[PDB]
């Protein structure tokens, strides 16, 4: 799919993902949720080739849920991101690689810290205060570089995110039909239903 | 005794007891007769029921338009061996546009049965077969034993009390071999042969199973009211 | 490369030039293209040096194992083993081999195995890039049941012309004589054959 | 054929017991006693080498205590060669986990893995089981200090104090008598050596017949240190605790 | 004891009892023979007529391998067929690689190594046949006989089955009385006589004679069955000698 | 790369330059191209450097095991046969071009091998990008019955021709002499005709020239006791 | 008592199946002898053709493994030929892989290793044969190396195998105790064969005709067997002095 | 065919004994005595060349074998089992170490690999244990000189000095009285020859005794010169003459 | 498209008197787009240091792989791996992927704990060892680094002088490469102390 953004503020991680699903000529859907809850305090957004994106995301979800049941324990965001990276690094030298880029937003309950990980389809992982995939970063990073502070509130993060989306809507040729925004914090994952 | 635990063990006198025990399963089986002339070949089989509510176990299996057999012993083994014959008949037709010779069909059955007598883990087949057919050298009748021994005959019988039918055919040899161009009389001779192996029970309409193949006759099986004519 | 084998009264003689090229560079000017696969069964190699060496080594192995079990192989048998390797692996080989051998029963025999992996029994055979220039000469000058001295002259004159016109051929003319008397190696230098 | 010579290692007895597991446990009961004691500030592993010689090179010798990683160690009771096969497999599992998740393997997960390998040999394959019982001493940031044991059946359990090998009945009673929950490592060191001293089949307990190890947070600040005791260090702790 | 319950087990003697028990199956079989003549070989076999219902001349026992080798055997007939099938695969692969038809000594070892392989493991049973075989190659005629152990040698004459002792004695007379050699046509006649003489050990039932031959002059080095007039001539010669 | 091999009276000598390159850039100025297959069997490699090293060590390893198995000193023909059959199998994808030389109980030997598995016999051979420059010298000065001293001289002169005239070759000459009934003598940097001249200036900086944001001690020691 | 049926240890640490394979070795009732000359290695073996129907030319226990290596076998012919075929295959493969002729001692070691495997692996039985390999090795010179069902092998100055090996061994021992050298100091192989036959006659106490013996000779670059007429010429020379 | 023995031939008996291992150890007990002594500057391993026949050339039978240039091995028990173990040990030193790290394995790790092979013959399907005990002597840079014993079970132990086989019990007592931590290599060789004489019945000389050392680097045995870091093998087999010289000072 | 220049970055290593230095930039990018300024390319396993340039997924993968292997090495050997031994392990590990290689340019640096000898080594993507006495360079500005090192380097520099030399070599090389920079780290390594210094540099 197209635009996926992430921003780590003081006490939460915010993931914004576009709603459009376009199959060549027509926009087939304008309410698509490009995300999966891997565990109660870990969310993964995704974008890439059709079919592979959801297939990969659900495969990861199943594996993390399996771990959660086996050990009666939630893996840290760092541990989950390392598992995901290895799967993609394994995938890139396969017969047919997963063409999927992901952002992993999680709240580490042990350290009481939000964490954002950016991983591309090659298995290139980086921990960031804010991140994106595709062309999204080209339009938004100059705004994030300017306004971002590590001590921002969730409300300030959402306001900076709105400015990013407005810039995308202005200068991007494609109509991505707005974004679904989700917040990951100590209380878990919730969706901002008005954005 | 100490040498009958598996098929891979000779006895001190050079016997293979597992093969001999497989042979014993045929003797427990219901009687079936085979005989031929120069134009036709006939199978006659006494079918066995479990009880009065049950059907009569089928004894005759078609392998091709020009070949088929009757069984005595373990029926599932006959299904395996007949399926193999069907495939071999079919391979010959598809690849070589050639109807499989009955003698060659016997050689193939011999070799398939032999492999089950020389290897560990397996078991011999527990069924005897009477193969009739009409090929480029006329009518044929074969007798298959799960020891691997296949024999071409004018007539024969296998199963329980088969000795009575076999002696009859040995007497009638000079008569029934000459029944050319008369299918009904050849079947009569077969029905009369199998009658020499009956005790207490007689040939009824759902008891009797007859098959025939010949010069201008595809392998066809007769059951039910189709054999009432011969009762 | 210019290679040939010629049957004659007392047996067979194999002949070859000694030039191996990488493009226009002569990588080896003293190559030995006459290869022994058995005591009195030799071969001439043309095409990929890697392929023809690999094939020859395998054949020599096969005939060595044959000899241990069944005694001396015929020249036909050797040719058959060559053919089996060349035909079955035709997609991955560039090899043109002439097989020559001496039996006491069959005497001198020559088999040629071109690119495809077919076999052709001939009174004599020519192969390699230089052979194209001597089809006319060889056809006009070959006779059956020549003497040893005549056959040496025939091969010497033939390969001389092949070398003269083919840039891929040159150096010395090597020869191996196969008769009842044994195996004789011959060599002829440029100053000898160029003046013919 | 071959069936004739097959012992059938993976069958139940009429009573519902696994013959080979039971006989492997009988083998382990003749091995040198190994003891593990868990305290609030660390774990102690103590083990007795089997009737040694004066010519044995002790300082380079290892038959009882093995390092699986920087956080987890094991005490062995049974066939040493069998144990080393499993130990190497455990070391690899720990590293596989570390590579996958970028975190040290939790103690129980490693223990479960080795225990599942043991279990497999009792249910399929027709091979004899491993004649080994382990005591696992380890630390992770979820449960802290942990003691486990596993045996040839593949069954594992957690402990505050435990023994394997010879005279476990006598050893376990002695541990059950003197163990307390608020105990410290230095106290546990003394209990372990006192227990071995009483249960040993030898005439006296000396340094050359012992292997000793501690897992302490007595590593400078927020980390864990493994200490495989040297022959001289075992000799000193024997004098300190008043056994020699 | 128990050494005879499993194949490939050495007894305290150094014997493989399972192979020796396979020999008992061979000794129980019908008589088969082989005669090496001047430029070829002759094979003959006793076929017991169990019943009148057996079609005469139909249940052929002697088998051809390639086009120049004949094979006959006594004992378990299916085992013999299995061995010949292998022989045919061996002969085919030899000719495929080396072009020339498999020489008889070469073929002899192919059968020998295969039969010997069935004395190496307890997962297989030894062959319950002794096989007399041979033919003409580039070095002339060869006759061989191969036992359940895998043991084989070259022979001037060979016999196996129930009437082997009788046959052997007859073969030994021919070797003594003909040091210069026997002709192919003579060997066919003699083969008929020897089977008829060896039939005294199987005198209860009557039998059918089956003969084949490979000869450089008579069959061009190809294996052929003796049929019609030549077979009847041999039967007459044989019947004359027993009376 | 320039590598040569030269037969002489009682043995064989191989030589090589010491420049390894990535495209037009000199990666290492003093590279070691003379590899040991066994104590008295040495070879020089051109082409893909990792392949020449890897194939040498593999065959060298198997040659050592073979020597131990047979209780015999390794032969050059064994190294040759194992190398060519390995290289042939990989159809030239292993880019190893070698000159293999050595002494063994059979005598002294000199072979070349192409990447695709073809081999060659000779009294003098040259391989690599400077092989034409080297072969020019060898063809001009080689004769039968060379002495040890003459062969070393000829071999190093052939390498020099490559050093000076081939851009792919440079720096120093390495030589290894394998004589019958003697230890093989490896002469590393036998010639050194390319020492860099003293620079016009010292570029040692004043301390504190570089701007630093943070300093910290890196813990290379293991977790400590107490 | 299944420790006697397969190759596993008995309570005494013995392998009975190996021991019984040694007993099968003498089933043919044939004695063989091998000696070394200056330039050659000679091996002689008794030849017994008990049946008149046999072709005597096909009755042999001496094998030409390679051009340089010969092998005599003590044991049943099926196992003998099994070992012969394998040895031939191993020798050919060696030459192909390593570019030189397989040495006699190396082949012996290889066949010994294969035999060792049969004593350790249960599904394979030992071969009931003793294999004596002979050659004139290009490095070691005249060579005799012998392999048995236990997987043991060693080089010999001279050796003997069969039911009456001890009588031949002691006879050979006594000769080398006199001469104080490791070989027969003789130039021609013909005289080394004459020595070999003479000392077998002395040891066994039996006379031999040309058909009672079988002789193999190894020289530099070839191993060959003697014909009955070559052996006859040998026997005539022995009788004439 | 196919190996249909996919089950263990070594199993636990009711008493907890692994019968086949015990019986393998019994076969080792019947074997000829071999010993090893560690000195401060070297290790010595020795055994008797029990010649099966005087016609046999016992020099062609090597009981003491080089595994790596710095590691040697000797045995007691079944010779053929030893010979194949030596072949596997030599190969595994390359495949599982030298082809990975570009250097020969340290003594303890090669011993570990040999031990693993012997352990597997004790558990794998359709095989018996090896009927040998090995004494492996070696040197490596970081561990110095070392001597290890490896048993049929796959268990291995490091020794200052020890003996295995026929007269091991008496030999070990003899070694206990003579060994100290200040022995030089020549002292250890002297003690080795003294100890070995007790278990030898017949001839006792350089032709009937096999003896090797792990000591100083032998640049004369390297086969080439020119590389300073390569200084030659530490394993050296003593000659018949070298042994006899030390038997006069006995 | 070219895997070795998608992410960018550089590593340089130098020897001095009883010391070695290894240094790297901190940039990770997606071609023209700068993604991270904290992507360190130098790792250590005990006292042996490994710098890795090239494709960033392989950099991460190989670090995890060598941590894996050196941890098992240490457990079995009962000692930390040495630079010379580790160099052979890197070479072995890279060549095992001969026909499907990791797209990397590794650099080893360290001091042998027993001899005290300074050691550096470099590799191509498939395992060929470059063991230079002076310096090793790697990455998208390797040409620039060769130019800097060849002129700036002199043998037997003291630790604090070597720091200035290697720092200036890296900084000025990186400023002539679009895909390198965004910060830099320098390790100064002595036999039993290692100092890590982050450098101040232009952020374009
Ligand atoms: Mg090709
Ligand atoms: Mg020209
Ligand atoms: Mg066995
Ligand atoms: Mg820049
Ligand atoms: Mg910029």
């Amino acid at each position: 799919m197209d635009i996926i953004l992430g921003i780590r503020v003081q006490d939460s991680v915010i993931l914004a993902s576009s709603k459009a699903v376009t199959r060549g000529i027509s926009v087939l859907k304008d309410s698509d949720d490009k995300t999966r809850q891997l565990s109660p305090h870990t969310l993964m957004s995704f974008a890439g080739e059709a079919g592979d994106t959801v297939q990969f995301a659900e495969y990861i979800q199943a594996n993390i849920q399996l771990y959660s049941i086996r050990e009666d324990y939630e893996l840290s965001p760092q541990a989950v991101s390392s598992f995901v990276r290895q799967e993609l690094a394994k995938s890139i030298r396969s017969r047919r690689p997963y063409q999927v880029n992901v952002l992993i937003g999680g709240y580490d309950k042990k350290k009481n810290k939000p964490e954002l990980y950016q991983i591309d389809y090659l298995g290139t992982k980086v921990e960031l205060p804010y991140g994106a995939h595709g062309y999204s970063g080209f339009y938004t990073f100059s705004l994030l570089d300017h306004h971002y502070r590590p001590d921002m509130t969730t409300e300030e993060g959402l306001d900076l995110l709105k400015l990013c989306v407005q810039e995308l809507e202005k200068r991007m040729p494609m109509d991505f039909k707005g974004v679904i925004v989700k917040i990951v914090d100590k209380d878990g994952i919730r969706q901002v239903d008005d954005f | 005794n100490n040498y009958d635990g598996d098929t891979v063990t000779f006895s001190p006198t050079g016997r293979l007891f597992q093969v001999e025990y497989a042979l014993e399963a045929i003797k427990q089986g219901s009687v079936t007769v085979g005989l031929r002339s120069n134009t036709h070949a006939v199978l006659v089989a006494l079918k066995r029921n479990a009880d009065e509510l049950s059907s009569y176990q089928k004894k005759i299996i078609k392998c091709d338009e020009h070949m088929g057999l009757s069984l005595a012993g373990l029926a599932p083994d006959a299904r395996v061996l007949s399926n193999y014959l069907r495939q071999q008949c079919n391979y010959s037709s598809l690849v070589f546009n050639r109807k499989l010779a009955v003698e060659r069909a016997g050689h193939l059955l011999c070799d398939k049965a032999q492999k089950n007598t020389q290897s560990y883990g397996g078991r011999p087949y527990g069924v005897g077969l009477l193969i009739i057919g009409y090929d480029k050298s006329g009518a044929h009748l074969l007798e298959f034993q799960p020891s691997g021994n296949v024999t071409e005959l004018y007539g024969t019988a296998i199963g329980a009390r088969s000795q009575g039918a076999k002696t009859y055919l040995e007497r009638t040899l000079d008569t029934f071999i000459k029944i050319d161009g008369n299918p009904d009389e050849l079947i009569k001779a077969g029905v009369e042969a199998i009658s020499q192996s009956l005790r207490d029970e007689s040939l009824t309409v759902d008891n009797l199973s007859i098959a025939i193949v010949g010069k201008d006759t595809p392998f066809t099986i007769y059951d039910g009211e189709a054999v009432a004519k011969y009762i | 490369t210019s290679i040939m084998a010629v049957t004659f009264k007392d047996g067979v003689i194999l002949g070859a030039d000694s030039r191996t090229t990488t493009g226009a560079y002569i990588a080896n000017r003293v190559t030995d293209k006459l290869t022994r696969v058995h005591d009195k069964i030799w071969c001439c190699r043309s095409g990929s040096a890697a392929d023809t060496q690999a094939i020859a080594d395998i054949v020599q192995y096969h005939l060595e194992l044959y000899t241990s079990q069944y005694g001396t192989p015929s020249t036909e048998t050797a040719a058959s083993v060559f053919k089996e390797l060349c035909y079955e692996n035709k997609d991955n080989l560039t090899a043109g081999i002439i097989v020559a051998g001496y039996d006491d029963k069959n005497k001198g025999e020559v088999y040629t195995i071109p690119l495809g992996g077919s076999v052709h029994k001939l009174p004599y055979a020519i192969a390699g890039s230089g052979s194209t220039f001597i089809y006319g000469y060889c056809d006009k000058n070959f006779r059956e049941n020549m003497s040893k001295e005549e056959t040496v002259d025939f091969i010497k004159h033939s390969l001389s012309q092949a070398i003269k016109w083919d840039g891929s051929s040159g150096g010395v003319i090597r020869m191996v004589v196969l008769t009842a008397a044994g195996v004789e190696r011959l060599i002829f230098y440029p100053d000898e054959y160029e003046q013919l | 054929g071959s069936r004739r010579y097959d012992s059938r290692t993976t069958i139940f007895s009429p009573e519902g017991r696994l013959y080979q597991v039971e006989y492997a446990l009988e083998s382990i009961s003749h091995a040198g006693t190994a003891i593990g004691i868990m305290a609030s500030d660390g774990i102690v592993l103590a083990a007795e080498r089997k009737v040694t010689s004066t010519l044995l090179e002790q300082d380079t010798s290892t038959e009882k205590l093995y390092k699986l990683n920087d956080k987890i160690a094991v005490a062995v009771a049974g066939l040493t060669a069998d144990a080393e096969i499993l130990i190497n497999t455990a070391r690899i599992h720990a590293q596989n986990y570390l590579k996958t998740y970028n975190e040290d393997i939790p103690v129980e997960i490693l223990v479960r893995r080795l225990s599942d390998i043991k279990q497999g040999y009792t249910q399929h394959g027709g091979l004899r089981p491993f004649g080994v019982s382990f005591i696992y001493a380890g630390y992770d940031d979820r449960y802290g200090y942990q003691l486990y044991t596993s045996n040839p059946s593949g069954n594992y359990t957690g402990w505050k104090a435990i023994s394997v090998g010879a005279n476990t009945s006598a050893a376990q009673t002695l541990l059950q008598m003197d163990y307390k929950d608020d105990m410290k490592v230095d106290d546990a060191i003394e209990l372990a050596l006192k227990t071995l001293s009483k249960t040993t089949d030898s005439s006296a307990l000396t340094y050359d017949r012992l292997e000793f190890a501690t897992i302490r947070k007595g590593a400078n600040d927020g980390e864990v240190y493994q200490k495989i005791f040297k022959p001289q260090e075992i000799k000193d702790i024997l004098v300190k605790t008043g056994i020699t | 004891t128990g050494y005879d319950l499993s194949n490939s087990v050495f007894s305290p003697d150094g014997r493989n009892f399972q192979v020796e028990y396979a020999v008992k199956a061979v000794e129980n079989g019908t008589t088969s023979i082989g005669i090496k003549c001047n430029d070829g070989v002759v094979f003959a076999v006793e076929k017991l007529i169990t019943s009148k219902l057996l079609v005469p001349q139909k249940n052929v026992k002697i088998q051809v391998v390639d086009r120049h080798i004949g094979c006959v055997y006594s004992g378990l007939i299916p085992d013999g067929r299995h061995l010949v099938n292998r022989g045919r695969e061996e002969a085919a692969s030899f000719k495929k690689l080396y072009k020339t038809p498999i020489p008889i000594p070469a073929f002899a070892d192919r059968l020998g190594q295969y039969v010997q392989a069935h004395t190496l493991y307890n997962s297989v049973r030894p062959f319950g046949v002794s096989t007399i075989f041979g033919g003409v190659d580039k070095n002339g005629a060869h006759l061989y006989m191969l036992e359940p152990s895998g043991s084989y040698w070259g022979y001037k004459g060979a016999a196996t089955g129930k009437g082997r002792q009788s046959a052997k004695a007859e073969l030994e007379k021919l070797v003594d009385h003909h040091p210069e050699g026997l002709s192919a046509r003579e060997a066919v006649k003699q083969a008929a006589k020897i089977i008829y003489l060896a039939h005294e050990d199987n005198k209860e039932k009557d039998f059918e004679l089956e003969i084949s031959w490979c000869s450089l002059s008579e069959t061009n080095g190809l294996h052929k069955f003796v049929k019609g007039d030549l077979l009847q001539e041999a039967i007459d010669f044989a019947q004359k000698e027993i009376n | 790369t320039t590598i040569v091999g030269v037969k002489f009276n009682n043995g064989v000598v191989i030589a090589a330059d010491t420049r390894s390159t990535q495209g037009p850039i000199v990666a290492d100025k003093n590279c070691a191209k003379l590899h040991r297959i066994s104590p008295k069997i040495w070879c020089a490699g051109a082409g893909t450097a990792a392949d020449t090293e890897a194939v040498t060590q593999l065959i060298g390893s198997n040659i050592e095991l073979h020597s131990l198995y047979t209780s015999r000193e390794p032969r050059v023909v064994s190294a040759l046969q194992m190398l060519k059959q390995h290289l042939f199998k990989y159809q030239g994808h292993i880019g190893a071009y070698l000159i293999v030389a050595g002494v063994d109980p059979t005598g002294s030997h000199l072979f070349s091998i192409h990447a695709e598995g073809s081999t060659d016999v000779g009294y003098y051979l040259s391989l690599g990008s400077g092989s034409l420059a080297a072969m020019a010298v060898l063809e001009s000065h080689w004769k039968q019955d060379l002495t040890k001293e003459e062969a070393i001289k000829l071999a190093s002169d052939a390498i020099q021709a490559g050093i000076w005239n081939d851009l792919g070759s440079g720096s120093n000459v390495d030589v290894c002499v394998m004589e019958i009934g003697k230890d093989a003598e490896y002469l590393r940097n036998y010639l050194t005709p390319n020492v860099r001249e003293e620079k016009q200036k010292s570029y040692k900086f004043p301390r504190g020239t570089t701007a630093v944001l943070k300093e910290s001690i890196v813990n290379i020691c293991d977790i400590q006791e107490e | 008592g299944y420790d006697r049926h397969i190759t596993i240890f008995s309570p005494e640490g013995r392998l009975y199946q190996v021991e019984y394979a040694f007993k099968a070795t003498n089933q043919t009732n044939i004695n063989s002898l091998a000696v070394r000359g200056k330039d050659c290695t000679v091996v002689i073996s008794q030849k017994k053709v008990p049946d008149k129907l046999l072709d005597p030319t096909t009755v042999s226990y001496i094998f030409c493994i390679s051009r340089t290596i010969g092998m005599v076998v003590n044991g049943p012919i099926p196992d003998a030929r099994n070992a012969a075929l394998r040895a031939k295959a191993e020798a050919a493969e060696f030459r192909y892989k390593y570019g030189y002729d397989m040495p006699c001692d190396v082949l012996a070691k290889r066949m010994a290793n294969l035999s060792q495997i049969y004593t350790q692996r249960a599904y394979m039985r030992p071969l009931g044969v003793i294999l004596t390999f002979v050659s004139v090795d290009e490095e070691l010179g005249p060579s005799i190396y012998k392999t048995d069902p236990a997987g043991y092998y060693v080089g010999y100055k001279a050796t003997a195998t069969g039911p009456k090996q001890q009588e031949i061994t002691t006879n050979l021992e006594n000769h080398f105790k006199k001469s104080k050298i490791d070989h027969i100091n003789e130039e021609s192989w013909e005289k080394v064969v004459e020595f070999a036959i003479t000392h077998m006659i002395d040891a066994l106490g039996t006379e031999f005709s040309k058909n009672d013996l079988e002789v193999g000779v190894a020289t530099k670059d070839k191993f060959f067997t003697l014909s009955a007429e070559n052996i006859e010429e040998r026997l005539v020379a022995i009788a004439e002095q | 065919m196919t190996d249909r023995y996919s089950f263990s031939l070594t199993t636990f008996s009711p008493s907890g004994k692994l019968g086949q291992i015990d019986y393998a150890l019994t076969a080792v007990k019947q074997g000829v005595t071999s010993l090893g002594i560690k000195a401060t500057n070297g290790v010595v391993i020795a055994t008797e060349k029990k010649s099966s026949s005087p016609l046999a050339m016992s020099e062609t039978l090597s009981k003491v074998s080089l595994l790596t240039p710095d590691i040697g091995a000797v045995y007691s028990g079944m010779g053929p089992d030893y010979r194949v173990l030596v072949d596997k040990s030599r190969k595994v030193a390359h495949t599982s170490y030298k082809r990975i790290y570009g250097e020969y394995p340290p003594t303890k790790l090669l011993v570990s690999e040999v031990a693993k092979i012997m352990q597997e013959a004790t558990q794998s399907g359709g095989v018996r244990p090896f009927g040998v005990s090995l004494l492996i002597a070696g040197h490596d840079e970081f561990n110095g000189f070392s001597l290890y014993q490896v048993d049929p079970s796959g268990s291995y132990f490091p020794w200052k000095a020890t003996a295995i086989g026929k007269g091991s019990v008496a030999a070990k007592t003899f070694l206990e009285k003579r060994w100290n931590d200040e022995l030089e290599l020549e002292d250890a060789i002297h003690i080795a020859l003294l100890t070995l004489k007790e278990s030898v019945e017949g001839e006792f000389n350089g032709d009937t005794i096999e003896l090797a050392i792990i000591g100083d680097e032998n640049p004369d045995l390297l086969g080439y010169t020119g590389i300073p870091t390569d200084k030659g093998p530490r394993f050296r087999k003593l000659t018949s003459q070298e042994i006899n010289d030390r038997l006069e000072a006995l | 498209s070219d895997p070795s220049s998608i992410n960018g970055g550089i590593v340089v290593a130098m020897t001095g008197k009883d010391c070695v230095a290894i240094a790297c930039d901190l940039r990770l990018g997606s071609q023209s787009l700068g993604v991270s300024n904290k992507f360190e390319k130098i790792f250590h396993y005990g006292h042996v240091f490994l710098g890795i340039t090239g494709l960033a997924t392989d950099v991460t993968t190989l670090n995890e792989m060598f941590r894996y292997k050196t941890n098992l090495y240490k457990l079995k050997e009962e000692r930390a791996i040495e630079p010379e031994t580790f160099t052979q392990l890197v070479s072995s590990s890279l060549y095992e992927r001969r026909f499907g290689p990791y797209f990397v340019g590794p650099v080893v640096a360290g001091i042998n704990s027993k001899s005290g000898k300074p050691f550096i080594a470099g590799f191509d993507l498939i395992g060929c060892i470059d063991e230079a006495k002076d310096f090793i360079v790697s990455g998208t500005a390797s040409d620039q680094l060769f130019g800097m090192c060849e002129s700036l380097y002199e043998p037997n520099l003291e630790p604090e002088d070597l720091f200035e030399t290697i720092s200036q070599a890296l900084l000025n090389a990186a400023d002539r490469d679009a895909l390198s920079g965004w910060g830099a780290v320098v390790y100064i390594i002595k036999k039993d102390e290692v100092v890590k210094r982050y450098l101040k540099m232009r952020q374009d």
